[PDB]
């Protein structure tokens, strides 16, 4: 039965399209069950709901999380982005003792077959629990046709270790659990061609040999700047908490939200709407930590940040003026219920609300803390002045001389960096209104005035010998002007009796 | 007023590649093709000032060396299967009254239009080559 | 639309009549991933049946339009909307592997 | 007919500033754009001196678009072409409608569903 | 001739081993050819260029009244004879341009990548002086290097739905 | 950059024949006759980017001397019943930064169109001809 | 190649008349006036390639004495009451390497076009008369 399948085969999408969190929308939610994130696991990437589910199950609360999240109709994938579910430790993870592993070099099955299939007889030494020398002398990889094969094939050779592949990594654990170290990255051994390098598991090649943990580890409890662990691993540039961050914590973590240049949001319920000192958001606004997003949900529905968030990440900043306000924006929760009075006090405190008008959501955002637009626009914009200096100094095969036409590059470079962003409606032209600058302020002024940014680089020989050799560019000082945003209307009808 | 130059040649940067090779002479030259504002005359004597859509677009001429990795680089955009798109910039930088300063001239959505005419001469050699790209909005500033 | 089911491999399946049928935006997808597989000159009932295979993967310099008839199949299916589809991998061997999108007349109820 | 029609249904029609092209297809360039008003007015001198006007019939306004379309076009500034809502259930005016037990209810699901599939098209269309 | 009926697990050894099949559809034929030696496409070709590489240097030195002179003029007279060679067979479908995957090149490893990604092929032919006074008076032309890279044919199809459940 | 020709004028092949003479002066000239890539402008802003199909024709013009082998050649191929094809390159040998390297000009598809203008002077005799050849396609590489 | 003429100006015949008294300088001017194949570019980017009826009709520009007998009889032509038909050529001998060659240019079926232009100066005579006659065919060999 030779199939009309081995000519054409139409199946369904399996892997997530398997990304990185490249672009600025790529969001997270931090749990604190240790359900299937444990340390070292610290975060998963997704671009469905149902994969979040799989991993989470539709009863737990985060999957409850990435469903309100994936519900905003133009959810943060639709503009390059991915959601990833962090993990803080909130109560004593039991780390469970594992077994010595051997990931061997990534190999591409198309060159390792190839390569394997003339090699007649076998040759290993591997150790397990640190036993006798163990040295395989005969292995036909001859008839072998995918690294499936081959895996079976190890896994019948090294006695007291299971073998196996998974993308194109092997993988080799040992049995037993605790000190079991695998000393042997697959050396040499006495006769028959070598295997052990052209797999790479061999010790000069990239294989990592993670010994056998001791046996069970407590990790302690930590607290919620533990997020630094997920931001050090994942670029994450929005995050929110499942748990309620605490009053005392929050300064920390909004401190942290402007350091790593990212937003992080965290929901409050109507006991904040104050003023006084006493009030954390309030803290947050006199502190000027305009990265830490705050918001209101009457009922305490933590939700309502994940759409937020799954609502502002979702600027594809590429094309023309898709900056996006907040205002009046489809969210994926129910709207709450406020007074007048109470709503007047979350615009004056800096808090956003997904209010009711009529069975039709309304999002007011405040101004008392810099406008979200502005904070998540500001960071998209040194996160891209970043990658295009960044993929300067990549590109080319030279070294980028420190000669001034060296500088002519990096500042034009600089400049095609803020001509998109003002092609991207984040900043438009206008008159400078601050009253400071870099250089000539009539030449600073003008440059605001009809380009909308302006990009001195200071010269060569205005920097120290120490900092010459030190082989760093001068300082590059930009400056732009945020886009003249509308969010109501005071329409004054003029009076003619 | 009393300027004094550096590099006689401005600098010159296409899709992060600044022109390190020019030829002698007219190096660079920055045309701007069509007129800025049209106006028109009416029978009883106003007149109507529009600015012309194309008051922007420019012919950058670049004057390269015969071989020069800049004309490498010109000629392998000239040879793209499909028209590559140059936006880049031509920087001076230059001292007036004594003050260092620096003239930018922005170069937007441009493609080469008139190919170099290639000559190899023996009397007298001209080993350039001219490729005149037409930038859709230049903006200088200082 | 319903169309009966077909399982894992794709064979038929009877029995469990009325519930062996796809019911919606599933019936598209299975009938454009069966559209797809329609060689043209096969149906003698219809000879222009879907795109032509044994005239498109037998010569050389054809994959502009395999991606035109693929996109002309599925487009041509009731209840589809738009595409977006593009080719992956660059014949890992030979066989090239396409990414077909398209969405179907749901989802689209906001 | 009235002259106070005029400005009142002249400015009907409000251009948004997302700038839709042939119906969307920004994605050309506009040579040249016309838009031809016509009148028919009948020619011979109207009857009466005193009243007899009204005589200015309407035309339908064509308008003529020639532009060039190129493998690529860089469009300079304009906002992007947002999907315009689905406001079909604003009015969607339920719980007037009788009780009817379950598999009575949800025969009524399946029939929805069954000819969903056939309508829905058109009704996006 | 008349197919003949497989398995499918012989029709993938066959397609791993590098046998060739003519397999029945239905009533109908279908030739499924391995890649596991060379696509006989990729080996007939390949011929194909050697031997007509061959015929038109063959048809250089034949043509001219003259002798091909040992002058740089005659490097650059058998070099282009060969690029046009080349470019026929780019022209006739075995050669396309695109990024030369080796790593391994003549010349100028930036001069040797571009003319391959731009033209499909390159013809770098050493100079004279860079040859033994033993192979100058031998009557050789010095060693001349081609490089081309095979046009990307299809095969099979692997489509992949998108799915949104 | 540096860079030091040999033999002056480029080394031009046509049908399996080098041109060994050519005159003085500007020998062999490469003009493309086209413009690169066509452009359009919009109303609202935009510009219509597109290469003309027209992109790589060129016209070769060859300085041979009035009446050696090369006008011979030539001359033959204007006189022939039926246009003839040309189909060479224009090779360059030249040195950059003291490195030995080729320049290579493909012409494709040509045939003679503008014939040469014959003079002969007697105080001043210009004992040239210009053959103008336009080739369908001429790609230059390094 | 190495080329030595003989009697400058190239022997011109015409009906059985050969032109013994040549102005100095452009005696004769032979320009091809329509170019030899026209060629047109499809979309899909082939090329037709078609030589024009035209492709051999040449101007011969005459430049004779004030007065000579080759100004009377080429006159003569001009003042005939019917256009007179010549039939020539031109026949250039030459030494090529040091070989005895002739080079011979066939003009068919030509008449005077533009007439000669008198000028009788005083600061600076122009004893000269310019006959342009317009042959159908010139095939030169050699």
């Amino acid at each position: 039965m030779a199939s009309i399948s081995e000519v054409i085969r139409v199946s369904l999408q399996q892997e997530g399209r398997a990304i990185a969190p490249d672009n600025m929308n790529a969001v997270g939610i931090i749990t604190g069950n240790q359900g299937v994130l444990s340390t070292a696991d610290r975060y998963r990437i997704y671009r469905t709901a149902a994969a979040v589910a799989s991993d989470f199950g539709a009863s737990s609360q985060e999957s409850a999380f990435a469903n309100t999240f994936f519900d905003t109709t133009p959810n943060p994938i639709s503009a390059g982005g991915v959601l990833v579910i962090g993990y803080w430790r909130s109560a004593s993870e039991t780390v469970a003792a594992t077994s010595a592993t051997l990931v061997s070099e990534q190999t591409s099955e198309s060159v390792l077959i190839p390569l394997l299939n003339a090699i007649n007889d076998g040759s290993f030494t591997i150790t397990v629990d640190g036993g006798t020398e163990q040295e395989v002398t005969a292995l036909d990889f001859t008839g072998v046709s995918e690294l499936s094969e081959v895996a079976t094939i190890l896994n019948s050779a090294i006695t007291g270790a299971t073998v196996s592949e998974d993308n194109g990594y092997f993988k080799v654990t040992s049995s037993t659990t605790g000190a079991t170290s695998l000393l042997s990255y697959l050396g040499v051994a006495t006769s028959g061609t070598d295997i052990s390098a052209v797999l790479g598991m061999n010790s000069e090649s990239g294989a990592v040999l993670t010994q056998g943990t001791d046996q069970v580890v407590l990790p302690a409890e930590t607290k919620l700047e533990g997020i630094t662990a997920i931001k050090s691993e994942v670029n994450i540039k929005g995050a929110m908490f499942i748990d309620q961050i605490l009053d005392a914590d929050i300064p920390g973590i909004a401190s942290f939200a402007g350091a790593n240049n990212m937003l992080v949001y965290e929901v409050f319920d109507t006991g904040y709407l104050s003023k006084n000192v006493s009030n954390p958001v309030w803290a947050v606004k006199l502190a000027g930590q305009s990265n830490f997003r705050c918001l209101l949900s009457k009922s305490g529905n933590r939700k309502f940040a994940a759409t937020y968030m799954a609502r502002m990440h979702t600027v594809l900043f590429s094309g023309q003026n898709t900056a996006i306000t907040m205002q009046l924006k489809e969210l994926s929760v129910t709207a709450e219920e406020y007074t007048d009075t109470e709503i007047a006090n979350a615009k004056t405190v800096g808090l956003d609300l997904l209010t009711t008008i009529k069975n039709e959501q309304a999002l007011l955002t405040s101004g008392a803390n810099d406008f979200c637009d502005n904070v998540y626009n500001l960071e998209a914009f040194r996160d891209e002045i970043q990658t295009n200096n960044y993929n300067l100094l990549k590109t080319t095969s030279t070294k980028i001389p420190q000669t001034d036409p060296g500088m002519d590059t990096i500042e034009d470079d600089t400049e095609k960096t803020c001509e998109k962003y003002v092609r991207n409606g984040v900043f438009a032209p206008g008159t400078w209104t601050r009253s400071d600058f870099f250089g000539d302020r009539q030449q600073f002024v003008d440059a605001i005035a009809q380009k909308g940014y302006y990009v001195l680089i200071g010269d060569l020989a205005d920097q120290t010998t120490a900092e010459r050799q030190s082989r760093v560019s001068p300082v590059i000082q930009i400056a732009v002007k945020n886009a003249g945003a509308v969010h109501e209307e005071d329409i004054i009808i003029s009076v003619n009796l | 007023s009393v300027i004094v130059y550096r590099n006689n040649q401005s600098t010159l940067t296409l899709n992060g590649y600044t022109f390190q090779h020019l030829y002698q002479g007219a190096a660079l030259v920055l045309t701007p093709v069509n007129a800025k504002t049209a106006r028109t005359n009416s029978i009883n004597g106003g007149v109507s000032i529009s600015g012309r859509v194309d008051g922007g677009v420019h012919t950058l001429a670049i004057m390269v060396q015969k071989h020069s990795p800049d004309d490498k680089f010109l000629n392998d955009a000239k040879n793209s299967q499909e028209p590559v798109v140059f936006d880049g910039s031509m920087k001076r930088a230059y001292t007036e009254s004594g003050t260092l300063k620096k003239a930018t001239t922005t170069l937007e959505t441009g493609s080469i239009t008139t190919q170099p005419t290639k000559t190899d001469n023996n009397q007298d050699p001209d080993d350039s080559r001219t490729y005149v790209i037409e930038f859709r909005n230049s903006v200088e500033t200082f | 639309m319903r169309v009966r089911t077909l399982d894992d491999n794709g064979d038929w399946t009877f029995g469990r009549g009325k519930a062996d049928y796809i019911t919606s935006k599933k019936a598209i997808a299975q009938t454009v991933s069966t559209r797809i597989k329609s060689w043209a000159n096969d149906n003698p009932l219809a000879m222009n049946a879907n795109i032509d295979w044994k005239d498109l993967l037998g010569r050389k310099g054809t994959e502009d339009t395999i991606l035109r008839e693929i996109e002309r199949v599925v487009v041509q299916t009731d209840g589809v909307i738009r595409v977006t589809e593009l080719e992956v991998i660059k014949t890992e061997k030979r066989v090239q592997s396409i990414l077909l999108s398209y969405d179907t007349i749901y989802d689209d109820s906001e | 007919m009235s002259l106070v029609n005029g400005m009142v249904e002249s400015l009907n029609n409000t251009k948004s500033e997302t700038e839709i092209g042939i119906g969307g297809y920004r994605l050309f360039a506009r040579v040249r754009e016309t838009v031809n008003y016509r009148n028919i007015v009948p020619t011979d001198t109207l009857e009466d001196g005193s009243s007899s006007t009204d005589d200015i019939i309407n035309e339908p306004i064509t308008v003529s678009i020639e532009g060039v379309v190129s493998n690529l076009f860089v469009e300079e500034r304009q906002y992007p072409q947002l999907v315009s809502r689905d406001f079909s259930a604003v009015g969607e005016i339920t719980a007037l409608l009788p009780a009817k037990s379950q598999q009575q209810i949800q025969r009524i699901s399946q029939i929805d569903s069954q000819i969903r599939d056939a309508v829905l098209a058109a009704e996006r269309a």
